RNA sequence: CCUUCUCAAACAUUCUGUUUGGUAGUGAGUGAUACUCUUUGGAGUUAACUUGAAAUUGCCUUAAA
């Protein structure tokens, strides 16, 4: 049996936490909601995690949202094993002189 | 003006000291104070010179692994009205290929044929009243290169489409332009070209009407002539 | 309810709260006449392309109903709720900045203005909330006659012409279903159907 | 008056349509025998007022035109 | 009764077509029963049988 | 013709074993 | 028997457009809408010149 | 409780999937009877180089004579055919050709889509738009396929 | 489950040339050393190549019933 994180991937563009937490309600509350997102950019890399309050909830929503298809992007949804907690995911005049040297350095350099 | 000896020193060094483009393919860098802080635009400078780069580009890309073609981005309206031929045939170019904004939308939308169709041209050049909207049709890798950045043309002449306008402004990019980008930095580079173009005697004028540019219109910091990865030739120094 | 919905909501919120941010820096750099890190200093409103004369016209007002899949937004919320068109001043420079906001939400003579006044006829009047009709010429001099309204026909005249119940009036004043009704609405549909720096659209 | 008024419509439809489809033959008899549209004898009606030419106000030439 | 059936045939994908007499030309030629259809068209249009959509247009009223 | 045999065999698959067939 | 009209002005177009040259005409995408073997289309110009010139 | 090669059908594609593929099939919806015969009277005019045209290939006949030649790259088969026979046979031919098929629940909706009272099956050669297409194919191989 | 910021001014008289501003991006991956700075607290830039829009956790309701 698998626990209740869940592990979403291919993601639409505009997908993010939101709709994450407002959808996946409808079929019960989960305990919480994660999406992947790069560090120095603030969008997403079109995948996530989020985990439901109980493992049956987990799985049913995982069979009902399998391969589903959204607006040319088939979202996979993986049950994964106990554990595999969803952290880490987070919303996301001497200078002159200093010029001559480097200059005089690429100078002697160049004939290497 | 700056020393020609030194240009003319670099270039026998790019020689000696010579993947084809790091073999021949010339460069030069420019340091600066990393301009536009507060901004991101990709706007591009076409900077002003007297010697056709691209007809060597259009000669020399026969029996390049990547052929060179000429992209020409207009509106809807400018589609809808022999146009390329009949006034730039005779100068040896042409566009090959015109693109509507509507068409990269619909038969270009996908990543996997848009990477594939836009890296097939070199000489993209795009209207000014299109020129914002562009970015959101190609995303960004086509802006990862000054060759496959679209180039804004002035095709309007009293705000009203011109067939000599858009002959002679594309005429002077091909044979009187340089673009070169302004990035978010302090580095600075034009690529120049592979050393088959504008043989040696007139790359020490093209290298000199370039740094007189770039001197003049921006503080520099310290400029060099370069090869791929190359050790950088100190061209020129100033405070 | 399917996730599709909600995503092409929250996408159609970005991208138009993205138009208006862009709206709103335009507007903010023009008020400093900066104009050198703007595409266009000067102004214009589209009808073909007028310039906007800085003259205070007054022009009616429509309801457009969307883009729909555009979730308001709290300025637009606000903006709406002052005007109270919400539901489904005069253009000075300082309306402007925030009609351009609702632009994308909303959109004459005397022969028009004169019959939808004296059509819709809108009184608030004591129930407190009681708005029916223009029921007598009395009520608006009891309730408005102070300012030198003595009947409609002056709040009328008075919009149409550059008077004061202009101003003062705001404090006082294919649609069906069924397989027959699709047709219409369709065609409608191609009349029915944006960029920042783009003239105001009528 | 020209105020706005506070049943089967489809009677009241009918009957308009076929008054006006009667109208529309009156109205060509009697006949046979453009800015303002933004704007907008025999007896002593006729004996009377004629040449009187009036003025009316607010409340023959119009006030209302002027605005 | 009802015991499950083995693809033994279609478990191995046909590798090539088995039809055969090459492609005729019409189908990269357009198409003859339209030009014929169009000429018909102008042949009942020269005998002044066939009012053009224009001209039924301007008879609308 | 190879069509037609292709053809023959598709439908033997499709068909499976007819009941007397089956004894075998 | 002869050539329609449509079917001379076509004729022309090639003919002013390649000439004789057959193998040029016959890879001519925007005037050679029917795809007009070289034979066929020989034929038709000797018709055409023989009717006209 | 039937022999295999029946109940096939009464699997069918799920409504999203279904939806998707009816609105990707719209788009190539054939020129019906009177819009070919304006467009033909309106060309007769004229005259008094073109473009390939691209429509669904729905005839059953026609679309077995496509299929088998590989050249078709996704069916629909429409389940309620009253000669089933015709139909038992055309998954399992499109099995063999590794062209992918759908079954999709109404053969009267099937025709819908082409200008016809009734349909038994429906197929794509040409295309506009090919990468809707092969996500649209890649979704229904995924849902159906692999599951059943 | 809709769909993308489509020119402002000046001079120009050439069947219209020049300047300013106007270009705010799907992600992931590979990449052989150059310009810099806070010099430890890691940050801004610089040829080239792959891609299914690919992917495991960097501390306002008549688009209505």
């Amino acid at each position: 049996e698998y626990s209740g994180i869940i592990y979403v991937s291919r993601l639409p563009h505009g997908f993010h936490e939101k709709e994450l937490s407002k959808y996946f309600a409808q079929f019960g509350d989960l305990k919480e909601v994660r999406l992947a997102r790069n560090k120095k950019t603030g969008n997403s890399r079109h995948y996530g995690f989020l985990e439901f309050v109980n493992k049956e909830d987990a799985m049913i929503a995982q069979e009902s949202m399998n391969n589903y298809l959204l607006m040319g992007h088939l979202l996979q949804v993986r049950v994964l094993p106990k554990g595999a907690k969803i952290e880490k995911l987070y919303k996301y005049k001497q200078l002159k002189d200093n010029m001559k040297q480097k200059h005089e350095e690429r100078i002697k350099k160049l004939a290497k | 003006a700056i020393p020609r000896e030194r240009v003319i020193k670099a270039v026998n060094e790019l020689i000696k000291f010579t993947e084809e483009l790091k073999k021949d393919l010339q460069l030069i860098v420019v340091n600066n104070k990393s301009f536009t802080g507060t901004s991101k635009s990709f706007k591009l400078k076409l900077l002003n010179v007297k010697h056709s780069f691209y007809k060597p580009w259009k000669e020399a890309s026969a029996t390049a692994v990547k052929d060179f073609k000429v992209l020409l981005i207009l509106k809807d309206s400018d589609i809808k009205k022999d146009d390329l031929f009949d006034q730039l045939d005779s100068e040896g170019i042409k566009v090959d290929e015109i693109i509507c904004g509507k068409d990269l939308k619909t038969v270009y939308k996908a990543y996997e044929a848009r990477n594939a169709f836009i890296s097939q041209f070199s000489l993209i050049l795009a209207d000014d009243s299109i020129v914002t909207s562009l970015p959101k049709l190609m995303g960004g890798k086509a802006y990862n290169k000054v060759e496959t950045t679209p180039i804004s043309i002035r095709t309007h002449a009293n705000k009203e489409f011109s067939l000599t306008t858009l002959t002679n402004n594309i005429k002077k990019v091909y044979m009187n332009q340089l673009p070169v980008k302004l990035p978010r930095g302090t580095t600075l580079n034009v690529h120049l070209g592979n050393l088959e173009w504008l043989r040696p005697e007139e790359f020490v004028d093209n290298v000199e009407l370039i740094s007189e540019q770039l001197i003049k219109a921006y503080q520099i910091r310290s400029i060099f002539i370069k090869t791929n990865r190359s050790p950088v030739l100190p061209l020129y120094y100033n405070q | 309810v399917r996730a599709e919905s909600i995503v092409a909501k929250t996408l159609a919120t970005s991208r138009e709260k993205e138009r208006i941010k862009r709206v709103s820096i335009l507007e903010d750099k023009k008020a400093k006449n900066e104009t050198q890190h703007i595409a266009s200093g000067k102004d214009f409103i589209l009808k073909e392309k007028t310039t906007y004369d800085g003259k205070p016209a007054l022009l009616f007002i429509v309801r457009v109903r969307g883009p729909l899949a555009v979730n308001i937004p709290n300025k637009a919320f606000k903006i709406l709720s002052l005007l109270r068109l919400v539901e489904t001043v005069k253009l000075t420079k300082n309306v402007y900045p925030l009609l351009k906001v609702i632009a994308p939400y909303v959109v004459p003579s005397l022969s028009s203005i004169r019959s939808l006044i004296q059509k819709r006829g809108r009184i608030i009047y004591k129930a407190e909330p009681h708005e029916i009709v223009l029921n007598d010429n009395n009520i608006v001099e009891e309730q408005l006659g102070d300012h030198g309204i003595i009947c409609v026909e002056d709040i009328i005249h008075e919009i149409a012409t550059m008077g004061e119940s202009f101003s003062v009036c705001n404090f006082f004043l294919v649609s069906g279903f069924g397989s027959l009704n699709r047709l219409r609405k369709i065609k409608q549909r191609e009349a029915e159907s944006n960029a920042a720096t783009a003239p105001v659209i009528e | 008056f020209k105020f706005p008024e506070n049943v089967d419509f489809r009677i009241m439809l009918t009957f308009l349509e076929f008054y006006s489809t009667l109208l529309h033959f009156v109205l060509y008899k009697l006949y046979t025998d453009l800015k303002k549209d933004k704007i907008i004898y025999d007896s002593p009606v006729a004996s009377l007022f004629s040449a009187f030419v009036f003025y009316v106000s607010r409340e023959v030439i119009s006030e209302a035109a002027m605005d | 009764p009802y015991e499950p059936l083995i693809d033994w045939f279609t478990r191995h994908e046909e590798v090539m077509p088995l039809t055969a007499v090459p492609e005729p030309k019409r189908r990269f030629v357009p198409s003859k029963n339209e030009a014929k259809r169009v000429m018909k068209i102008v042949r009942a249009i020269r005998e002044g049988r066939i009012i053009p959509p224009k001209k039924l247009k301007e008879m609308k009223e | 013709s190879n069509r037609t045999k292709f053809v023959r065999s598709l439908v033997r698959e499709i068909a499976g074993l007819s009941p007397y067939e089956r004894r075998l | 028997r002869s050539q329609s009209e449509r079917e001379e002005e076509w004729l022309e177009k090639l003919y002013k457009k390649h000439g004789d040259d057959y193998k040029k005409m016959f890879f001519d995408k925007k005037l050679n809408i029917y795809q007009q073997s070289e034979g066929d289309l020989k034929r038709r110009l000797l018709r055409w010149k023989k009717r006209n010139g | 409780k039937v022999p295999p090669t029946i109940a096939q059908f009464q699997y069918t594609l799920d409504r999203n999937t279904a939806a998707e593929t009816f609105k990707l099939f719209n788009k190539y919806r054939p020129e019906t009877a009177a819009e070919k015969k304006e467009r033909l009277t309106k060309e007769a005019a004229a005259v008094a180089a073109s473009p390939k045209p691209y429509a669904v290939k729905y005839g059953l006949n026609h679309v077995v004579a496509l299929i088998e030649n590989k050249k078709a790259k996704l069916v629909l088969i429409a389940n309620d055919v009253d000669p089933i026979e015709l139909v038992v046979f055309l998954p399992a031919l499109c099995k063999k050709m590794g062209v992918p098929y759908a079954i999709v629940k109404g053969k009267a909706r099937l025709g819908t889509l082409v200008n016809q009272k009734t349909s038994a099956v429906a197929a794509l050669t040409e295309v506009r738009d090919e990468a809707a297409l092969a996500k649209l194919v890649s979704t229904i191989d995924a849902n159906f396929a692999d599951k059943y």
